[PDB]
This record gives C-alpha cells, structure tokens and sequence, in this order.
C-alpha cells in the first residue's frame, strides 16, 4: 500500500512535526499511547507508530518530546539525539558534526524502508537559516540522493522573512542550503513566519500569537498536502504527482504553500464559505504565506487542494473565474496551469486552537517567479555581509573554503537569470 | 551533555562567583547543604550543566575558586553557600598579588598555577561533554587580572576548541580603585585579546547609576551590585538549562555576536529593573521590557552606546511571549534607528526565548552588544597608560619582576590596533 | 434575484442604518442574534446576515452598535472603523485620513457584490455638512463609478436647514460635496431636521422629540421605497426605475422624500385615512420634509409609493384631483408628472415607537424648483462665510487649495442657472 | 485610539491638576489606588483617553508633573489622590523661580526641560493614537508661564500636527497676585499666540464672582475655585470618553471654534451652578440651563461679553435631553440678539451632546465662547506692561538672565498686532 515516511530535523521542524502528529493522531483516532499505514507502522498488539525520523544535534527539543504527552506514542529510536548544536553553522552542521550521526539516520531510513510494501518517498522538515537544519539536513538529502536516487525527496522549508529574522548569520547559511539541495531535492515547499503573523492580524484578528499556532497553521496544510494518501475522493493526489506538475525545470522547485479559509469563529459564521470564494481567497496577495506579492510575477503552476464537501461543477468554474482575471498573470508557455485535488474527508479542529470546524478548505501549492524577487534580496543581503569577509572565520574554520561562496553566488545568479528567462 | 566549568579568581572574583553560585543554587532549587527541594521535573533535567551529583542526591558546583591570599575565600567558605563548594576546590597561596600583575603572571601566580591546572584537568574529565569554562575577575589588580589572564592562557592552550568566556570587572573613568590599574588592565586586556571568545566587560560606575538612577536605592552594597551581576550571568546560560521556543547556547551566541575574531567585547544588560516603590505603576510589556534593554541608561559598561554603532546585538527573553510581538519589536527599533546599526549587517538583532522565568517575575530579559563605542573605554586606558608609562612612573614593580619595557609598547600597540579596528566599523 | 447593497457613512448615517435594520428585522421576523435575499445574505445554519457597508472614522458609533442589542446580526467586517474623524473638515475626509481606508471599504464592496447574482446597486447613508459624511462619501462615491458604472447608486442624504444648524463649518462642506457627487450619484433623496421637527409638532402632537424618533421616521421612508423588491403587489417598482422617472437632466437629481401619514394614536381614529386624503397630505406644503415652500417652485417629476390597502382606482381618483388643483404647479414639459407603486405588505410597527398601526401609508419622491431656492441660500451662506477667508486654513492645510472653492461657487451658479431654465 | 497627555506645570498648575485628577477618577470610577470600582461598561471602554493600565487591573494618569521647586508636588503626592501618579512622572528642579519668567524659559527651566521632553516621549510611544496635550499653568509666575511656554514650544516643534491646548491661568484686572504680573504675561501669551490651538482663559476673579454671586458661598477656596475649572475641563473631552448623539471631538471643536489662526482664546463657562439653599426652587431645564450658559456672570473669564461680539460659540451638553429643544433654544437665542453674533459667519452656535451625565446631576453644559471681548483683557495688560517697560522698571531680573529690550518690544507688537485683529471683528 501507499506509505510515506517523515524526516524532521532542527528545532523548527521538530516543533512543527509534534504539531503533525498531535493532528494525524486526532484524524485517526489514536490515542497518545499508541492505541493508517501511509503514515502510522501497526504492530502485533493493537499499538500504532508513527513512521519518522526526529533529529537533532542539541538534546533539548528531543528531550522535551521524550518526556511530555506524545513519549508512548514515539519509538525510542526515531527519536534520536547529539551533544552539541551546530550554532547557526553551515559547516558545523555539513561537514563537522553532522558526519558523526548522519549514518545511524541513513540506516534508520533504511529500516523504515524496509518495512514498506511501496515507499512513496519522503517528507522532511527543516529551515533554511538555522544551523542544523541547512547543513545537515543538506547533507542527509544528498546521501538519500545517493541511495534511492527515485524516491520522491519533498521538503518543507521556513523561508527567511525579508524586513524579522532571529539570527545574524542567516543569509550565509540559506545559501548555502540553496546551492546543495538544488540538485536533490524535488520541490521544498515554503512558509514565512512574518506572512503568517500578518495572516494571523487580518483574517484571524488575533495579534498575540506565538510559535505554536504557527506550527499548528503548518500542519493544516501538511496535512491538507498528504489527505490524499490516507482518505477516498475524487480526484486523489500522490506525492509523485507534485514533482511532475510544479517542476517545470530541474533547478526551479520552489513553490508557495497557502491555505482558505484560515478564519476564526466569530467571522465563520458571517462569510458564507463557498468553493469559489476559498478559491479566490488562495490567490490574494495578502493571504500568500510569504513575503512577496504575486502581481509582480507570473504563475508558472499551480495545484489545488480541495478538501471536505465540493461538488466538482464549481471548483471547475472558480478556476475558470481565476483564470478570465487580468491582474493574475501566468506564464505564455503554460496554458493549463492548474492541478485539482479533491477528499471527501473535512479538516479536523485541534483543541485549545485558533481555528473553528468547516464544511471545505483548500490547500494552495504554487511555482511562481514572485519568489526570484525574494531570492535576489537574499543575495544582496550575502553579498553586503561577505563584501567585508564578516563571520567567515566561524565557518573557514571547520571545513569551508574561501571560493565556496563565490561558487555559491555564482549559482544563485545562474538562478536568477533562469528565472528571468522564464519571465519573457 | 554540556557542561560548564566555572573559575572564579581574586578577590572580587570571589565575590562575585560566590553570589552566582547563590543565585544558580536558589534557580534550581538547590539548598546551601546541597539538597533538593524543587517543584519541577524541569529543574533537575539539565542540573549536570553546572553541578555534579554525589552521594546522598549532593550537588556540588563545577566551580575552581582560586587567590593568592587566604582571606576572600575564608570569608566565602564562612558566608551561606560556603559550604556547598568542593573544599579540595579551593586553591590558594599565602603571599598577596598587591595589585601587581606581573606577581599573579609571572612569578607568584607561576608558582600555584599548575596545581589550578590539574584541578581543572579532573573536572574536565568528568565531563561527557564540556562545552567550556566561564571566568570571573577583575582586570584591575594582580590575581583576577595576572592570574586569571595566566589560568586564560594555559587552558585555552589545552582546550582549544572549547569556548573560553569570561565576566571582567573593568575600571571606571571617573574613581579608580588602585593607581596601577591601568598597568594591569592594559596587561590582562592584551592577554584576553588573543585567548578569550567572548568577554563581558562590567563597570562598577554604571552599576552605581543602575542603582542609584534606576532602582532609587540610597545605599547600594557590593552585595547588592554582585546579584545584578550574577543575574546577567544566568541569563547567558539560561537556554542551556531550561527549555525554549528558539533555545540558544553559548556558541550560538558567539557565532552571532563576534563578526570579526578580536572584537569579542560585549556590554551586557538587564530587564526589568524597577524601584521597589514603583513596582504596580509599571505595566509589564515586551515592547516596555525592550525599551529598557536598549536604554543607555540601562547598560552595565562605561560607555555612551549612542556615541558608536551596533555590530550586533542579542537578547535572551525569560518567560511567556509572543515571538510575533518579539519580532516585531526588533524589526521597530532598526527601522526607526537605522543610524546606531552598522549598515553592512542586515537584521543586527538577535533573539532568545527561554520559556521558564527568574524567580518573582513573569518576564525577563538578557541584554549582550557588541558596539563600536567601546573603543572609548580602551581609547581612555590607552591615554591614562600612557601617561605613566612615558615617564616610568611605577614601572620599578614590574621590572623587579623580569617584565621587560617591551612587553608594555607591544600591549599598547595592541590596544590602539584594537582601537583602530572598531574605529573602522564606527 | 434582485440584490441591493446598504452603505452607512458617519455618525448620522450610521444611527439611520441602525434604525432601518431594525425595522428589517420587524419586517421579515429575524431575531436580533440572525435566526429576504434582497438584504439579508443567508448561510449555512439558519442565520441571516445583512448586505452593508458600516465605516465611521471615529471609532466610537461602531463600538457602540458592536456592544448593543444587534451585535450578533451584522459581521465582524461589515462595521468597518478609523482612529481620528474629519472634524467637519471635506479636506481630512476627502484627501488626508479617507485614503486610508477607502481601499478595505471598496473590497468589501467588491465581496458584497460577487456574492449577488444580480445587483440592482447601492444604498448609500450620509450627510451634506459632516466631515466624513461629505468628503470622505464622495471620495467612495467617485470610486464606485469608476469601477461599476452602470450600477444604481442612490443616496440618503440629511441637507443642512435653514434657520437651524449645529456646526459652522456645514455651508463648506456641503458645497464641496455638492460639486463632488454632481457627476456620481444618479439620486440624493433628502431629509431636513428641522422640517422633521416641525412635522411631530403640528401632526404627531409630539413637542419633545430628539434624534432616534428622527432616525425612525426615515427609516419608515427607507422601507417604503425598497418594499416592493421584498414583497409582492401590483406595480413593483425598482431601484433602477428612480433615476429613469425622477432625473430629466443628470445635473438635476436631488428630490425631497415625504411621508404620509405621520399621526399619532389619538387622531388615527378621528381620521378616515382613505388614499385620497392620504395623497392629498403628501403634497401640502408643512408636511414636506424640508424647509422649502413648493408653491414657490414647479414640480418636474413626482413618484408616489402606495403601502397597504389600496384600490388603484382610488389612487387615479386622487393623482387626477391633485392635478385639478391650480396652486400645484407643474412644468410646461411634464405633463405626466407621476410615477405609481403599490404593495399588499403594510407598514410595521416598532416597539416603544412614535407612530401607529395603519392600513395604509404612502411615501412620495419629487424632484422640484422649489429646492433652488434652498441651494441659493446655502450659496449666500458660503459667500458671506468665503469673503473673508473664514476656516480656509483648516481645509487648505489638509490638502484643498484656493481656487477650489471658486470653481466649486461657479458650478453652484451653474446649477441654479439651469433650475432657473428649467422653472421658465 | 485618542489618547490624551497631560502636563500640569508650576504650583497653580499642579494644584489644578491634581483637583481634574480627581474628578476624572471619579468619573470613571477609579479610587486612589487605582482600582476599579464601576457600575457600568461605559466607565472602563474609553478609560484609555486619560488612563495607562498596569498589572493588576491598576490604572496610572497619563500625567507629567513639573515644577522648579519641590514643595507643590510634595504636597500634590501628601494628598489624596497623589498615590496614583507614576513616581518617575513627577520632574522637578531645586531652585526656585522667583515669579521670573525668563528663569523659567531661559535658565533654570532650560536646564530641566530636556528631562521633561524625554518623558512626553516616552508617553507618546505608549499612543496607539495620541490625540494631543493639554497644559495646565498660570501665565503670571515665573514656572507655569516661562517654563511652561517652554515646554510648549519644544512638543509642537517635535509633534507639529497634534492638538495643543491649555488651560492658562491669567491676571485679573482688580487684585493682582505678583508685581511682575503684565511682564510675565505678555511674555507668556507671546509664545502661546504662536503655538497653541487652543487656549482656555481663567480669571480667578470670575471664579470669585461665581462663588459669591451665585454659589451664595461665604467662604470659598482654591480648591472649591479649582473643582469649577476641573469640571470645565472635563466637559471639553466628554465626548471623546463617552457615546453621544452628537459625538464632538477637540479637533472637531478646534475647527469650529476657531475661524483665524491666531484667534484662540476662549471663555469657558459651566452649568448649572446653584447654591445649596436654592436647589429645588429650580426647575433643570434645557432653555434654563441655556440661559445659565449665557448669562456674563456664569463667566470665567475677567470680560464683559456685551462689550464684544460672539465670533463663535460651542456648546457641549451631557445627559438626557430633546436635540429639537437645543437646536431651537440655539435658534432663539441667535434671532432674538443677532446684535451679539457676527454676522459674517451664519449659525455663530456649534452644539454636542454627550448622554452620560456628570455624577450627582441630570443634565450640565459647559459653554466655550470665543468673542472679540477678549480683546479688553489684552489691552489692559498691554498698558499695563508699558507703564512699567517705559520706565525700565523691573527689568535688571530679566536682562540679568540674558533677556533684551528688543525681545519685550516684540512681544508688546505682537498683542497690539492681536488686539486691532480682535478689534476688526468687533
Ligand atoms: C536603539 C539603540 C539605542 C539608541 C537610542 C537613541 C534609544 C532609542 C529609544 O529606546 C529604545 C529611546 C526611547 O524610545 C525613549 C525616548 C522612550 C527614552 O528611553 O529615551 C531616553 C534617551 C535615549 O537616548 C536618546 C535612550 O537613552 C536610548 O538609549 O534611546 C530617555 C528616556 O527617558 C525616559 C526615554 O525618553 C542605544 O542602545
Ligand atoms: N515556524 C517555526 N519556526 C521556527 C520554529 N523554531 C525555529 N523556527 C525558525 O527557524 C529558524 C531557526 O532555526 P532552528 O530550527 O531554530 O535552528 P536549528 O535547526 O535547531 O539549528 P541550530 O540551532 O543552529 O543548530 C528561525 O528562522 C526561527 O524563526 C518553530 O517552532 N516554528
Ligand atoms: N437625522 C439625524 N441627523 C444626524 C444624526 N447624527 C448627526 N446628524 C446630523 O448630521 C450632521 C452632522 O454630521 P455627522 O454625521 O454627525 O458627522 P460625521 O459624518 O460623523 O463627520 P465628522 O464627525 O465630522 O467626522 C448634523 O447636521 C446633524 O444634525 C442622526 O442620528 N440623525
Ligand atoms: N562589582 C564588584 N567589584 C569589586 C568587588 N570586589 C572588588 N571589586 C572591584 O575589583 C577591583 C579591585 O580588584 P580586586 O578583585 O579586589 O583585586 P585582586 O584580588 O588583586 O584581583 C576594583 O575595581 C574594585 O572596585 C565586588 O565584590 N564586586
Ligand atoms: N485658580 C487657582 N489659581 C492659583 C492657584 N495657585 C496659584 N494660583 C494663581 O496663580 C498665579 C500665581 O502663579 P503660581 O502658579 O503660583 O506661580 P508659579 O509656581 O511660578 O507658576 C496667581 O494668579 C494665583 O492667584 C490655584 O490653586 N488655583
Ligand atoms: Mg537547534
Ligand atoms: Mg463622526
């Protein structure tokens, strides 16, 4: 049967992969002690267990999970643990420290393969700008890259914000990441924690928020994502599907995740919540979960995700209402830019959360040259940093060269010019 | 995992080191006698960070108290939490420093500091994995500043790739202490140049005007400046031992706070910082909390930062908070003072979230900046050395000693190189 | 079906909105907690929620209809609010602080429109004098022309008195707004406060009135003029059907709205209230709703909106003795000079009201020379205040420029020109 | 939105303010410890317009407090309602000043200023709107008029599109209080001339003349004189703290108010006011009340307003009450005595309705005139001030503190140059 399995590395992608499994457990009615294959492997006493990999270098994050709610629930395994963090490092992550555990992760990947009858692929959850997560997880996308080679590689990346970040070494090490998993990973999905908040203050009217909203926002459409694999419906996605519907070419995999209607209690009741009003609510510049407004840029691909009640008939006349406005510009060599998933099964509410019940959600996966622009910024941002050789020391000094980051920029501007040609 | 090795040195080492210890202990629920007496499971967790467990549930800190004289560490061992300290933990000689680092570099302090080494060496091995030490003295007289320079150079030599970060109590511009503190400042800041990571640079005049300006106390004690000190101190190590939203270390400090390797000099603060008067007229904000952290008047250095730039800065936030409102914040004070942040360091802030409180407050807040405007503390040492130095003043002590006059030029040069650099980014 | 927007602007036009919701909910039997199409927008659990556009710039009449009894009935969106208001001040609504908000007012709007199949237009609530209700009004009003075009708006609109005011500021504003919305708004109905007073004194028997009686009156105008698209009868007239009969040249467009009959319980019996008698009192010169004597004006176009029990051979009885009469001057170009409508549905009745169940009542539009006069005055007042440069510095330091008042006198003139041609 | 910084300035500034502290917390039903102990929402939903909230349901004025001496604020913290002020909001200086305005605007206040400027901001960032400011001072002294105006012209200049307006204490043309009086008040209303929007006028002698005329008190003191203004005070911002059929505003009165720039002096008046005796021979009518309103000896200020025209009026009416009643009592009032409005500007009257009445009564008024009477009260001090400047008398205090002739000549320009302006309209 259908079986995927999740890779969550860092803080970050820790945090964010509880919140997964908090949602996928309250799907399918499992309780926190373990009492469905696509993501949980069932063993000889009615206990179920998830599928993953949780890794991280500072044992703090894993430590936490080991002791709270989840720790029946997790295998003492896939949880796995370091000594000592990476420290907003590439190079500690890439080359140093990350060689020391890379392999027991590999042969635990190797394990969980194993026991599938049809391995879809993997999904794996880290952030660009922290220091684990670039380099280590780079380092492991590539060995998966080296093993399996078709197996589908779908990431889950937090983007660097443009005007908020935490951590002033970030551009170095998103670099980097970008440079070495260009040529492995198949599509690296994207959200913005400063897009969120600003979703949080506009269609929420909530601004007080914190990480966890932002993990559980995360797992909405994590879940929206992979809904597919684990329910009946017309219209059912694979993982596989993705990377053949939003990789026009090889180095340009990079699309926005969004998700309508993210919408409280009070204003659920007023709106009407209709298929083609989510649908326009999907492509608005302000509802996007990045930095960066989609009318300076043309939509190469996109795919929806239709969950809950929607009768075909409309979903089909709100693309076609999509596609008659001015604006929201695509690209002139794709005229069928539009990929339509649908479930019969509605989103499920988390208690103690931000979000109310609904009838329909959708999920919004697309492949734009809006985020050239952001790219562009992140280069400039490298490039007045590296200008006066600053920080480069902390990196040089565990294994990187001086040549790497021009190599580096020298990719990022390849990019670029792709994406402009792309743009005529 | 990650252990902290702590060495407290001289006289005013000591004092400082014994109110830390005080104020760790009474964090993670430790009694004087070392017993447990804690309501969280949260408190023990990462307690092998600083304290190692005997027979009996005893903890012991991983503290190395070191002086050339007997009697700070007979006052330390009588005082409250004396007696929690390994007694084979204090190393000691009989003849004074008198204010004189060549007697704690060269020739008294030569003479104990091997057998500081080898205790040093056993605490390291009874690490799983050190992460590094933290010292605690002061740069003005002879055993904090000769000694404690010494024991810098002789560990770092031995454990290079572990994190060497130090709490230096540095003169003031208006009252000095001793008349040869310039000497010895210059001495030890020339060491710590080359051999530290990263140096928290305290000033007892600034810790008077906290007092006095900020908290409105009439009659501050050492006692009272220490605790301020101590609990800037936890705050660095804070993301070691508890858990977090964005949970940092010390290495990740030091990764974003020293763009070039010798500008390693941080002026640390603290919020909230409130009169016991005007306790319910404040209200508790991050955005006020903030404030506080970035006023001049809030520092704990002897410097206007208004008259350099910010190359970076990094906050560590105790407590429950929005890290939208966090955010949001740091994104404010760049825009808005866009001038005291170096230009070719895009987001010069970092932050921290640690999510379990100080003791009586709900939030907290650790201020560390690395700014241009210390050059005006050296620029001030350098002038002040200088005008000794050229006639010779007091220089007999040290020549007595084997000190040569060239070891003094190269440490100027080194200061006014130092100088030039920041001077660069100013 | 047919579909009209309400849009309530300011204190004034925000208290009416309150009113005429209110009898909408006494009318159609909704509670005040939302348990019809051509106002109430209906979802998916048995509530019923109004089609307007609440904005005020003072946040403090939205606040309090945001805590009272109807909370629960209108959105959490359709009550949109400022920081600081205009003050009496065109400028600061039309330029400064109503550029600010204007862009969040249209897409409410635009959302309002997509979820009708049908939109006869727009309702629109103001007021001639007020700071946000002149300037910031108009500036809505030029927008909505410039995207729709071709889609009914008409105004509500309280006209300064007079012998009365209650800011000097009002000739200002009201002449900017004037020469703002000559070239926008299809019809601008008017109601004048002192007119109303006048009015409970000499019929109702009332002689301590205030502004909620004010408000209901107009609000039992409102619903007389939209009751035949909520209701079945014989001559069901329209929102389009205004503009077609009440606007022989597009410059000339602001009719008087009156109602009869206006009496209160004690000589409800006494009178007969047959149509005739009714008819006869909607043209008597004290029951008009405005300062203005319509002996001294001929009427261009009337439109009469009979409610209730009546014989439209009653009414012809009534329009051909009205025409007898001397008122009663008519122009030499319009000798069909009526326009009937008719309903089954009676007025109703609001709890702890001013006036009395009736069988019938009516409501009449006419556009007449008789408000010439009205705009003349207005003219004088602006003159006398301008001479001297009164205020000027408010507007101008805001935005206006000097020259702008002239060219606004100049148009003033033009129009009355025009009445003046139109009267010969 | 719509917050609102006060600053009370000098010892009639803070003895003022501390009595509209009062008022104000009782009005919204705050006791002294800065609870809340109201009946109604409506008490807490604009609470925000004067009050900052803190920990523990606490709520702190948004008031700055200044004086060159320390003696009124001492005794302003002695009082009742001084507890809840914010301690590090109370700014003072050490010496006096001397009824010496340029002590106050060149010297000793210049000194302070700087300390004052830094709080205002730190109120302001605290804004989510901030309205504007009010000051509260006398024009006569040496703080609330030379200080005061300084204060003045340092936030307009840092917040130039804010309303600015103040409640300015003046000589009365009988009985003055200092010797100095005219120098210091025409030095004063130099300054205001230029940079406030509005400007209430206060004559201490129309006070005296309410209290002993009206009231029927025997004995009335400053604290009963400063209740009357304190309750005027409150009127003018009624409708930004409470719902209303007609919700006036500061700026909303400022435009009506005020037809020329320069023309911003106003005579409030206050109603009903009515002795203890006679209360219930009364009947508390709105065309009574009007007629109150009306009335020279309902005043505040040292003016016959017969002797001028009405350029403009608002009125601000709080409790129950029949807009067709108002606006026809408006009306009569205007046909009947059209001699007394200019003619140039049609409905000379502005009215708002607030429907929360003050405590203790069912309907108040309170009444802003701006007439061309004003005009009497600057002519006197204009002579005044020459009779003494002609004869250099005085005025060795003033150039002592770097003051010169031509600065005092100005001023003596400028109120002639306001008084033919008045006299125009008259
Ligand atoms: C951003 C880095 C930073 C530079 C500046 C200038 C920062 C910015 C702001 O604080 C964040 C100032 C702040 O918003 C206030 C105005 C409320 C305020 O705190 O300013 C100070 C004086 C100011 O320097 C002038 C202060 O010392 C300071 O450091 O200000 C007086 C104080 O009295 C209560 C109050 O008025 C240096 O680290
Ligand atoms: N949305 C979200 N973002 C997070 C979370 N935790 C961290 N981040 C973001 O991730 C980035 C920091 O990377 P981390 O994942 O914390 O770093 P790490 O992978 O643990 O690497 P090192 O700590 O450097 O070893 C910042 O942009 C944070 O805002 C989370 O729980 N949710
Ligand atoms: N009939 C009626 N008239 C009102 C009402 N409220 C205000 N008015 C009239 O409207 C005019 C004042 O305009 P407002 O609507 O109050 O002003 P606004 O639109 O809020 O504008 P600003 O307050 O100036 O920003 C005056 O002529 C009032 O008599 C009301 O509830 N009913
Ligand atoms: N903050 C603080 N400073 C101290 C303390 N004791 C001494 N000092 C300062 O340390 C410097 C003197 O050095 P000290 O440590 O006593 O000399 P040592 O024993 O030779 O290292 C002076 O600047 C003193 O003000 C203390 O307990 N706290
Ligand atoms: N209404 C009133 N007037 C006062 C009060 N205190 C002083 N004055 C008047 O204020 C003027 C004196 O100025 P004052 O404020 O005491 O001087 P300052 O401290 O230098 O500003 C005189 O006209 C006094 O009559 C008071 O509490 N209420
Ligand atoms: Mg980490
Ligand atoms: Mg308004």
């Amino acid at each position: 049967m259908r079986e995927c399995i999740s890779i969550h590395v860092g803080q970050a992608g820790v945090q964010i992969g509880n919140a997964c499994w908090e949602l996928y457990c309250l799907e399918h009615g499992i309780q926190p002690d373990g009492q469905f294959n696509t993501f949980f492997s069932e063993t000889g006493a009615g206990k179920h267990v998830p599928r993953a990999v949780f890794v991280d270098l500072e044992p703090t994050v894993i430590d936490e999970v080991r002791t709270g709610t989840y720790r029946q629930l997790f295998h003492p395994e896939q949880l796995i643990t370091g000594k000592e963090d990476a420290a907003n490092n590439y190079a500690r992550g890439h080359y140093t420290i990350g060689k020391e555990i890379i392999d027991l992760v590999l042969d635990r990947i190797r394990k969980l393969a194993d026991q599938c009858t049809g391995l879809q692929g993997f999904l794996v959850f880290h952030s660009f700008g922290g220091g684990t997560g670039s380099g280590f997880t780079s380092l492991l996308m590539e060995r998966l890259s080296v093993d399996y080679g078709k197996k589908s590689k779908l990431e889950f990346s937090i983007y660097p914000a443009p005007q908020v970040s935490t951590a002033v070494v970030e551009p170095y090490n998103s670099i980097l990441t970008t440079h070495t998993t260009l040529e492995h990973s198949d599509c690296a999905f994207m959200v913005d924690n400063e897009a969120i908040y600003d979703i949080c203050r506009r269609n929420l009217d909530i601004e007080r928020p914190t990480y966890t909203n932002l993990n559980r926002l995360i797992s909405q459409i994590v879940s929206s994502i992979t809904a597919s694999l684990r329910f009946d419906g017309a219209l059912n996605v694979d993982l596989t599907e993705f990377q053949t519907n939003l990789v026009p070419y090889p180095r340009i995999h990079f699309p926005l995740a969004t998700y309508a209607p993210v919408i409280s209690a009070e204003k659920a009741y007023h709106e009407q919540l209709s298929v083609a009003e989510i649908t326009n609510a999907c492509f608005e510049p302000a509802n996007q979960m990045v930095k960066c407004d989609p009318r300076h840029g043309k939509y190469m691909a996109c795919c929806l995700l239709y969950r809950g009640d929607v009768v075909p008939k409309d979903v089909n006349a709100a693309i076609a209402t999509i596609k008659t406005k001015r604006t929201i510009q695509f690209v002139d060599w794709c005229p069928t830019g539009f990929k339509v998933g649908i479930n019969y099964q509605p989103p499920t509410v988390v208690p103690g959360g931000d979000l109310a019940k609904v009838q329909r959600a959708v999920c919004m996966l697309s492949n734009t040259t809006a985020i050239a622009e952001a790219w562009a910024r992140l280069d400039h941002k490298f490039d007045l940093m590296y200008a006066k050789r600053a920080f480069v020391h902390w990196y040089v000094g565990e294994g990187m060269e001086e040549g790497e980051f021009s190599e580096a920029r020298e990719d990022m501007a390849a990019l670029e010019k792709d994406y402009e040609e792309v743009g005529v | 995992m990650r252990e902290i090795v702590h060495i407290q040195a001289g006289q005013c080492g000591n004092q400082i080191g014994a109110k830390f210890w005080e104020v760790i202990s009474d964090e993670h629920g430790i009694d004087p006698t070392g017993s447990y007496h804690g309501d969280s499971d949260l408190q023990l967790e990462r307690i092998n960070v600083y304290y190692n467990e005997a027979a009996g549930n005893k903890y012991v800190p991983r503290a190395i108290l070191v002086d050339l004289e007997p009697g700070t560490m007979d006052s330390v061992r009588s005082g409250p939490f004396g007696q929690i300290f390994r007694p084979d933990n204090f190393v000691f000689g009989q003849s004074g420093a008198g204010n004189n680092w060549a007697k704690g570099h060269y020739t008294e302090g030569a003479e104990l500091v091997d057998s500081v080494l080898d205790v040093v060496r056993k605490e390291s091995e009874s690490c799983d994995c050190l992460q590094g030490f933290q010292l605690t003295h002061s740069l003005g007289g002879g055993t904090g500043s000769g000694m404690g320079t010494l024991l810098i150079s002789k560990i770092r030599e031995e454990y290079p790739d572990r994190i060497m970060n130090t709490f230096s109590v540095v003169p003031s511009p208006k009252v000095s202490d001793t008349v040869v503190e310039p000497y010895n400042a210059t001495l030890s800041v020339h060491q710590l140049v080359e051999n530290t990571d990263e140096t928290y640079c305290i000033d007892n005049e600034a810790l008077y005007d906290i007092c006095f300006r900020t908290l409105k106390l009439t009659t501050p004690t050492y006692g009272d400046l220490n605790h301020l000190v101590s609990a800037t101190m936890s705050g660095v190590t804070t993301c070691l031992r508890f858990p977090g939203q964005l949970n940092a270390d010390l290495r990740k400090l030091a990764v974003n706070m020293v763009p070039f390797p010798r500008l390693h000099f941080f002026m640390p603060g603290f919020a909230p910082l409130t009169s016991r008067g005007s306790q319910q007229y404040r209200a508790l904000t991050v955005p006020e909390l903030t404030q506080q952290m970035f006023d001049a008047k809030n520092m704990m250095a002897a410097c206007d930062p208004r008259h350099g730039r910010y190359l970076t800065v990094a906050a560590v936030f105790r407590g429950r908070m929005s890290m939208k409102e966090v955010d949001e914040q740091m994104l404010n004070v760049q825009n808005k003072n866009s001038s005291y942040f170096v230009e070719w360091i895009p987001n010069n802030v970092k932050t921290a979230v640690c999510d379990i409180p100080p003791r009586g407050l709900k939030m907290s807040a650790t201020f560390i900046g690395n700014s241009t405007a210390i050059q005006e503390l050296f620029k001030r040492i350098s002038e002040q050395f200088t005008a000794m130095f050229r006639r010779k003043a007091f220089l007999h002590w040290y020549t007595g000693e084997g000190m040569d006059e060239m070891e003094f030029t190269e440490a100027e040069s080194n200061m006014n190189d130092l100088v030039s650099e920041y001077q660069q980014y100013q």
